[PDB]
């Protein structure tokens, strides 16, 4: 199916994307630029940010970790287990099962079936040319523009300098000529009120996109290639994906950062076809614009289901008040 | 000499010269490429009169008759109200008309497009009679795209003025034929587009600098007696 | 203009000599869009004088030399006027740009 | 005034012919040389006799075919024969030409054929040609053999080139630099000061040779010729060629400006020049990223380049001296 | 019918219409020199501008995803199901359906009746000429010249880098000899608030170019060679096909960037009959631009509808008040 | 197994996690930005906090306690005996087990 | 209006040497002000060493501290009841409090 997800983070204390090396002293955080009203003309303040291939990453770690506990999780890239997104990159024409068994990069139903990373994710095979549009599109997370209006730029970074106690076996703290790498380097933190939208488009799993119909009996058959009852589990393993989404999983140095998360609102519509993506949580008007579309789209004739968490929406439309992600995705997967 | 006036406000230009690889644009659109503009609208406006088994065919009776009305083959001219400047783009250009290599060769190539902020346009006629005036004028407007189909473009005013027999240095678009007896810039335009000819014209840019950056900004020319006011101020022409 | 003077004690934070690396600071007054943020990154860079003048003690070469008070009152004397951020850039920008020169410290 | 007519084609190959028209006639003499442009003409007017001209264009064939027999069908491994030209049949062909077009001068013989034109000396050139409803078999476009040496000859002349070859592939970095206004011979001359023979690098370490205005500001920024830029205004016209697995193709065509990269660098250099070199060719090797900055800052008058390019240069390697600083303080204003 | 949409949208965080960086390992985002004054000046500033390719690219890819659901969606060449559209060639004389019907190229009447994505976007046959237009274009996506004068400086494009690790199968990575794939490469992001103007000529969607009317029974009606019912569809489907654009799916790098987008404002104007198109949205006085064109237009006996989103265009003329894309959607789809 | 716990846990005249100082008499402690609601919108305060850093090197600290005292306890590392949380800092490829044996780094199953 | 200098003469005793008090702690207090009170609160604390360092400065071959006089106080106080923002007292507190890190001269 096809279901869209906008809401708003509480997040703070996070170093997630950084730019600096490990042994770069100074372990600098990604920052990018937005614009904002502030009551007069559309002005351009640089905030921090987390981009969507950390987004689109742990979705896929995420896909794999809640595919793996499902009876076809052996239908899997070597790599997927790894929790890699090389998916057949540069050089390269066969690849490997989860099992360790050989598969060809030449037909797309082939390596659909075989696979599920690459169906759910997309792929690309420069050596044959063989391509997959992603189903899963993550946007970026940027702060609410009241927020970052509000605060009227005050930093928001924290850069917490801290090292470690790398001693020599002796006991003595020795130099760079003895051994020892007592180094002092920086982590940035940032903070915040955070807007996120994912899109999937799971509809079209196990579906080859050089042949998405059959038309055997002059029907517009979709052309699944793979077991119905393996499409249903790998959609509701995507789903159940978005479980450690909203969690605090979607970022690095979990180890000695992990996050602090907390969803605050947010909406989802799913109707099994085609639907208009959702306004995204950076602008502050986004719940009667997201309102808007989606009391236009079922008035078009869409059977829309929305599911909203904390908001009050339109409190007249067909609106779920869902509690947590838990219920959501268990919302969701109770339609396929 | 009824003479039409409009105002083009449109970004980029979109008309590319004989060129491969890296598509060269026109530093101003080319008669030929203003004259098919101003055929589609009349294909639109009144399709009973034009009517063609096929499309290059009604072009062409488009064309015919819109040079029938016109001066003589010396077409259209227009007036850079803006500086100009060359705005490089990248566009996966597929090669696909030449022997061989199947359909679907796609390779990435360069195809600037020339940015202008203001434009304004003159086409030449010979006192078209007032039944049609209207027609001309509505089909002055509506010109929704120049080059290519990437690049749109609107009006702002249409209008019919006489010359008045003004002195004024000559901000217009003319053939390096006549205006020879008179900081030039004349080249080849291609004043007649082709259908199954190719005069120099002159230009009024120049590429001075002020401070650091070039641009193109005008070539205040030699006056002509020969000219027509806009939004007050007077810009010359030159007519047969 | 009461720059190289600034600028060479803003240099004792980013210069190897002195193992602590504060560039915090630097981004801090280089990205200063109005008064308010650049008076507080210039603040918390010079709040740092105790650390270079113990480090530069306790390592052997002579210790760092603090901005003196006389231009103290230059540098709020100018940018209370610099309203426009544009030509407050000129200054904010300038303050961290010669923070990363030469600025030879021990022999 | 003899007044040399350029033939009107193409206003890349039209600036090489009429560009290498100064060093045609200076070869042969032709005091009092200036060079008018006419938007793409660029006509040149100048007091020499058409006898002249021709000794001083087989005086520039015989250097350019002394110079290709240095390195061996011969193929040679200089600017006119294979550091430009991406085309392997090129390699062969061009030197063929040359010396067609030398025996046929000499002998007080007018050339009466037409030639295929490379891609190096006018990239809007290739090998299809959009006509009615498709293109043209072969390659359409055609030039006359004295027009096409006379263009070669100023290339291989006056127009500087970089060429780097990282494995398989191979990048041909092309620029021209192409006045506005009016010049003497003297200023075209100290123009064709730039050019330098043979710079193909290849090595590992010069890796900076990709992102075309980086090398560009590399290369200028060991060239001490003049600065004219200062005093006249002058455009650059470049572009780049790529092998990536013999596909031959442009993928570069933007069209910068000199003036403002050669202000900067005087401006720099003026203070010191130990402590300038050493600190531009350090900050390309180490920051990429802070050299792009820069030069972004540099073409842009942005102020938030300089620091991030100084920055990223600090964090590995680069010492960014005190009087470079200063200088750049200066030029902020 | 016959559409024109102008207006301003707000976009950031954005990789969209790069140089491919397809031999370099740094990829660049488009870049484009803009004309503006700045107070008695005419500057340039390097600003990106996002070509009307890709967006018209992304429209067919709309129109040919909302295509699908209409059972007369049959109709549809087999190359356009995998977002291709090259239409043909020279060496191409057969047209392939998704079916997998094969269709001549004699003439544009049945090739339109054969094929919708022809019918909308336009084809043409070298072989035997018989071009035919594209129905829907779209202008360059740049900053308003307002936005540009307001931020002046500032560099609004920013370089990050992203490596991709790949290590042996146990743990070892390479840089440049262990056979392995590990590269860094920089993209550039770009920002700030966008112009945009589309023209949509839905009202020669179903009749041949060559003939527009009939005009048998001394009625000039037009030509509709194709079946009424699906005609609608199509252009149902043509117009369903703006809600994949101003929604955040313009351009590349979808999986990994989805630009964050919100229109701002816009104007629209639909009519039965031929309409000029309003103006670019790059401008800043385009609002009284609009105004005055709309109004000459109704003065030249134009019947106009005028539907304006988070714009006054004076209270004179008669617009209709858009909330949102799906607003302007359903309003245009009762005719 | 996995476990997640959460809660509550008060701290009085605490000065976990501080700078230290290093070239200063005045030992600070380790401040971070957090977000707060607030009735008037939502803000951002200083506050002194615990890095997770600490948190692991001292659960790093109280399992190998735990651990050395189960049999099994000699498969541990030299350095996590001296409660050193550096593991296979640069340029080395061996490792100095509690038992003083030598452990080769070239395998992870060996190696965990 | 030229009491800022006045009174960061007296603040920079606080953490100069050839004093033995290094009050750190204080400096950042009044630089930190977020609101008025507190920014206040501590201008007190900083002037409650005023006879700290008076009694020592004489007993230790050095110049008494120049303290504060009294229409310093007045325009501290008519600055601080004017400023009901904390964007320009933000501004204020960090102005006067930079001067106490300055190569001050107090012992020849």
């Amino acid at each position: 199916m096809y279901v869209r997800i906008s809401g708003r983070i509480r997040l703070n204390a996070h170093s997630l994307n950084a730019q600096g090396g490990g042994g770069t002293n100074y372990i600098e955080i990604t920052k990018t630029k937005v614009t904002v009203r502030t009551e007069n003309g559309w002005t351009v303040v640089e905030v921090p940010a987390i981009t969507g291939n950390m987004l689109k990453h742990w979705h896929f770690v995420g896909f794999v970790d809640y595919f793996k506990t499902t009876p076809y999780g052996v239908n899997l890239t070597e790599r997927a287990l790894r929790y890699n997104g090389t998916r057949f990159g540069q050089g390269e024409t066969t690849a490997t099962k989860a099992n360790g068994a050989t598969v060809q990069l030449n037909d797309e139903a082939t390596i659909i079936k075989e696979l599920a990373d690459a169906d759910v994710h997309g792929f690309l095979a420069p050596k044959t040319g063989r391509r997959r549009v992603s189903l899963v599109k993550a946007s970026f997370i940027l702060p609410t523009e009241d927020f970052i209006k509000e605060v009227e730029g005050e930093r928001l970074i924290t850069a917490i300098k801290h090292n470690r106690v790398d001693v020599d076996e002796k006991g003595a703290i020795g130099s760079s000529k003895e051994g020892t790498a007592q180094m002092l380097f920086s982590r940035e933190y940032a903070t915040g009120l955070y807007g996120f939208s994912i899109v999937l488009d799971l509809g079209l799993v196990g579906i080859p996109q050089g042949l998405p119909v059959k038309f055997e009996e002059n029907q517009p058959r979709p052309n699944i290639v793979i077991d119905p009852n393996e499409r249903k589990a790998r959609i509701e393993s995507a789903l159940k994906a978005l479980i450690p989404m909203l969690s605090g999983y979607i970022g690095a140095n979990l180890a000695r950062s992990f996050p602090v998360f907390k969803v605050e609102e947010l909406v989802a519509i799913a109707s099994e076809g085609p639907i208009p993506a959702l306004v995204h949580g950076f602008y502050e008007d986004y719940i009667e614009a997201n309102r808007s579309i989606i009391k236009n789209a079922r008035a078009l004739g869409f059977n829309i289901e929305v599911f909203t968490y904390n908001v009050d929406l339109g409190e007249d439309i067909e609106a779920t008040k869902v509690s947590s992600v838990e219920e959501l995705v268990a919302n969701l997967v109770k339609m396929v | 000499m009824d003479i039409l006036l409009v105002c083009l406000r449109f970004p980029f230009f979109s008309v590319a010269k004989r060129s491969y690889q890296v598509r060269t644009s026109f530093l101003l659109p080319p008669p030929s490429a203003l004259k098919g503009a101003l055929a589609k609208g009349l294909i639109l406006l009144k399709p009973e009169k034009y009517a063609s088994s096929s499309l290059d065919e009604a072009a062409l009776k488009a064309i015919k008759e819109i040079e029938s009305k016109l001066v003589d083959i010396k077409a259209v001219s227009v007036a850079p109200l803006s500086p100009l400047i060359r705005n490089a783009f990248l566009l996966k250009r597929l090669r696909n008309l030449e022997s061989g290599s199947n359909a679907e060769k796609s390779d990435a190539m360069r195809r600037e497009y020339t940015f202008t902020r203001e434009l304004l346009v003159a086409y030449i006629f010979k006192n078209l009679t007032q039944e049609e005036k209207n027609l001309y004028l509505k089909a002055a407007m509506l010109i929704d795209v120049i080059g290519d189909t990437e690049s749109l473009a609107t009006p702002v005013w249409a209008s019919f003025v006489k010359p008045e027999d003004k002195k004024a240095p000559l901000a217009f678009s003319a053939p390096y034929t006549e205006i020879y007896s008179l900081r030039m810039y004349i080249e080849k335009m291609r004043v007649s587009p082709e259908y199954s000819q190719e005069e120099i014209f002159y230009l009024p840019i120049e590429e001075r600098r002020y401070k650091r950056i070039v641009y193109y900004a005008r070539i205040y020319p030699p006056e002509v007696e020969k000219a027509l006011t806009v939004d007050g101020e007077v810009l010359g022409i030159w007519i047969p | 203009g009461w720059i190289r003077n600034i600028g060479r004690y803003l240099s004792y934070l980013v210069d190897d000599t002195f193992e602590e690396y504060a560039y915090d600071v630097v981004d801090g007054i280089a990205k200063a869009r109005t008064q308010e943020e650049l008076l507080e990154g210039v603040y918390k860079a010079l709040r740092l004088a105790p650390k270079l003048k113990k480090k530069a003690e306790s390592k052997g070469c002579p210790p760092p030399r603090i901005p003196s008070p006389e231009d103290i009152e230059a540098l709020e004397e100018k940018v209370e006027q610099l309203s426009n951020p544009k030509d407050l850039r000129k200054l904010a920008v300038s303050l961290a740009l010669w923070a990363f020169a030469s600025w030879n410290n021990c022999p | 005034f003899n007044e040399f007519k350029t033939p009107q084609i193409d206003p890349i190959f039209d600036l090489y012919v009429a560009y290498g028209y100064v060093v045609s006639l200076i070869r042969g003499g032709a005091k009092e040389a200036t060079l008018i442009p006419h938007g793409a003409s660029y006509l040149i007017q100048t007091d020499v006799s058409n006898e002249e001209f021709r000794h001083g264009l087989v005086d520039a064939l015989s250097s350019m075919l002394s110079l290709h027999i240095a390195l061996a069908k011969l193929v040679s491994d200089a600017d006119f024969s294979a550091g430009a030209n991406i085309n392997n049949v090129y390699w062969d062909s061009v030197p063929r030409n040359l010396e067609k077009l030398m025996k046929d001068l000499e002998k007080k013989r007018s050339v009466k054929g037409t030639a295929t034109i490379p891609i190096t000396l006018m990239p809007s050139a290739g090998k299809y040609m959009l006509k009615h409803f498709g293109v043209q078999g072969g390659n359409p476009i055609k030039v006359d053999l004295l027009n096409y040496a006379l263009a070669w000859v100023g290339f291989h002349y006056y127009t500087p080139y970089i060429k780097y070859a990282k494995g398989d592939t191979t990048w041909i970095h092309i620029y021209q630099i192409a006045p506005v206004e009016e010049v003497d011979m003297i200023s075209i001359l100290s123009l064709k000061d730039l050019k330098m023979h043979l710079p193909h690098y290849y090595e590992s370490n010069l890796d900076f040779l990709i992102n075309r205005r980086l090398a560009l500001l590399y290369h200028l920024l060991h060239s001490e010729a003049l600065e004219l830029f200062t005093e006249k205004e002058f455009v650059i016209h470049s572009y780049t060629l790529e092998r990536s697995g013999n596909n031959q193709a442009i993928r570069s065509f933007e069209e910068e400006e000199i003036g403002k990269l050669m202000d900067f660098l005087w401006k720099l250099k003026r203070r010191d020049f130990y402590h300038a070199i050493k600190f531009i060719d350090d900050l390309l090797k180490k920051a990429t990223e802070g050299a792009l900055a820069l030069i972004d800052a540099i073409m842009n008058e942005r102020l938030e380049g300089f620091y991030t390019a100084l920055k990223l240069g600090k964090k590995a390697g680069v010492v960014s001296s005190r009087e470079i600083v200063a200088a750049l303080e200066d030029i902020i204003c």
